[PDB]
């Protein structure tokens, strides 16, 4: 059920970029997918959220609006479109899955991680 | 407070501990199946197929053996064989979980196949013993202890089913909590120890309850398995309650589950764990309320009338289900309607099942109960086997609507046959 995401790199501040998380062993329409940030020198933070059943989003307060998340069941992937990238957005992005498992036996699964940096 | 020493409560305690051990056992088996092997449809499919086929072919002989020997002896024989099998398999789980990484990695080949064959065989023996003990204790001991007071018999069955549901919803939670707080090896050690102590307690408990109810005491070389099998099946066919059991076996082919972990198809598709937890909790609560509803309906309407009302409730709720699936990702409305539909289909199903259990305990000559109930379980698991085959034949997600339609159709057929039984035995409405 390993998942991989790609599309990181360097763009000028205020630009736009798009990370694509490709997942295989599990559906990406029946499991809550979220994004986290791994900024250097500090522990991880929450980016956004897609609900398990409905297409409703729970973006983080600090970065709300300027990030957009969308799932795609056909390609079996989830997307984050980035806009107006700021210097504090330089961090490592982790693609994750929450609450996958049994009726009463479930875990949290993580991606390898990609580097996204913002320069001014 | 003599209720604590009355055979009633003692028997409820025995069934409760047995069900608790069994549910821990099943949850541990599922944790093994998923932690070691990926979420693969065919592994669980062959597990269910082996269990269902063995109980199918052995139900008649199990019932015959239950009927022929003394109630006492068969009771502890089934209990001890179930518990020793579950303890041995829990030890096997201890070894395999303590070897999870290197079994997955260093030494590939036939080790996974060997452990899976061992797990399925010992689980099949355990489930056979569980079927035997369930038949004997529930049918014979409940009917004898309840005596001719049919209201007490109905209360017995309803509270037994309530305990079953509360166990089915609590025991997986307890096993998951302890396993997470510790480790799977610790969970398996605890399950093995608990099965051992419950075996001792239930041995003493059956000995005690036998004392307080004197009425229980009164009561190719393989040709004879087939003669007994054929005799049991033809006797079941002649039994006037044949239609009700046939319809219940049909009702056990539904694909709208959320009942337990070994049987489930939302997980076969891949739904998130939290949703499964919520659905299982709702199903358990609704089943408890359904047992209450069956108790209430049996007093006001007739027993067959109670079964018929349950049948209409369940069928109309699955009509709501088919309306939900027929409506044009997917809107949240359709999934919510389907979920409410399966939850209330659950109450309909359990009221119907309690009614059919009451009929089976009531309308047997008492010289034949074990065989009739064994073949009943064999038929139930036969249509469960066809359910498993149907699941195997359509792994694709773009078949769920057809599967639901088929399940609803079979439910309808079962209730029509129960309606035929109602017409035959009443001729009045």
């Amino acid at each position: 059920v390993q998942l991989v995401e790609s599309g990181g790199g360097l763009v000028q501040a205020g630009g736009s970029l798009r990370l694509s998380c490709a997942a295989s062993g599990f559906p990406v329409a029946w499991n809550e997918m979220r994004w986290y940030r791994q900024a250097p020198g500090k522990e991880r933070e929450w980016v956004a959220a897609i609900a398990s059943i409905g297409v409703t989003t729970y973006y983080a307060d600090s970065v709300k609006g300027r990030f957009t998340i969308s799932r795609d069941n056909a390609k079996n992937t989830v997307y984050l479109q980035m806009n107006s990238l700021k210097p504090e957005d330089t961090a490592v992005y982790y693609c994750n899955v929450k609450d996958y498992g049994m009726a009463f036996w479930y875990y949290d699964y993580w991606g390898q991680g990609t580097q996204v940096t913002v320069s001014a | 407070a003599d209720y604590l020493t009355s055979a009633k409560f003692l028997l409820y305690l025995g069934h409760s501990l047995s069900t608790w051990g069994d549910r821990m056992w099943h949850f541990a088996v599922s944790v093994f199946l998923v932690e070691l092997y990926g979420n693969s449809l065919l592994l669980t499919a062959v597990y269910g197929l082996v269990v269902a086929g063995s109980v199918l072919v052995l139900g008649a002989i199990i019932g015959d053996w239950v009927d022929k020997n003394a109630r006492l002896k068969v009771a502890q024989t089934s209990l001890v064989v179930q518990n020793v099998s579950v303890i041995l398999c829990g030890i096997i789980l201890m070894m395999v979980f303590l070897h999870k990484h290197e079994l997955l990695t260093m030494y590939h080949g036939w080790v996974l196949t060997s452990c899976y064959i061992l797990i399925i065989t010992i689980a099949n023996i355990a489930n056979l013993a569980s079927t035997a003990t369930a038949i004997t204790i529930q049918r014979d001991w409940i009917v004898v202890v309840a005596g001719e007071d049919r209201s007490k018999l109905a209360n017995m069955n309803a509270t037994i089913r309530r305990i079953d549901q509360l166990t089915n919803i609590l025991a997986p939670m307890a096993v998951g909590q302890i396993m997470t707080f510790g480790s799977p090896v610790i969970g398996c050690g605890f399950i093995s120890g608990w099965n051992l102590v419950s075996m001792c307690v239930e041995y003493v408990l059956l000995w005690k309850v036998y004392q307080k109810t004197p009425a229980l005491a009164v009561k190719s070389q393989m040709a004879e398995p087939f003669r007994t099998f054929r005799d049991g099946w033809v006797s079941y066919y002649n039994q006037p309650v044949f239609l009700a059991g046939m319809g219940l076996a049909f009702l056990y082919m539904t694909v709208l589950g959320f009942d337990c972990i070994t049987t489930g198809y939302a997980y076969t598709q891949g739904l998130s764990g939290s949703i499964l937890s919520i659905l299982m909790g709702a199903s358990a609560i609704t089943g408890i309320m359904g047992t209450v509803a069956f108790t209430w309906l049996r007093r006001k309407c007739g027993l067959v009338r109670t079964g018929l009302i349950s049948g209409l409730a369940q069928l109309s709720c699955l009509i709501l289900c088919v309306i939900s699936v027929f409506m044009p990702s997917v809107p949240i409305i359709s999934v919510s309607l389907l979920f409410a539909g399966v939850i209330a289909a659950r109450i309909g199903l359990w009221s119907f099942d309690l009614t059919v259990t009451q009929l089976l305990q009531e309308n047997v000559i008492e010289s034949e109960r074990g065989i009739i109930n064994g073949v009943q379980n064999s038929m139930n698991y036969l249509l469960d086997l066809l359910h498993f085959i149907m699941v195997i034949l359509a792994p694709n997600p773009e078949a769920f609507g057809l599967l639901v339609l088929i399940s609803v159709s079979f439910v309808a057929m079962g209730h029509i046959m129960y309606f035929r039984f109602a017409q035959n035995t009443l001729g009045n409405k």
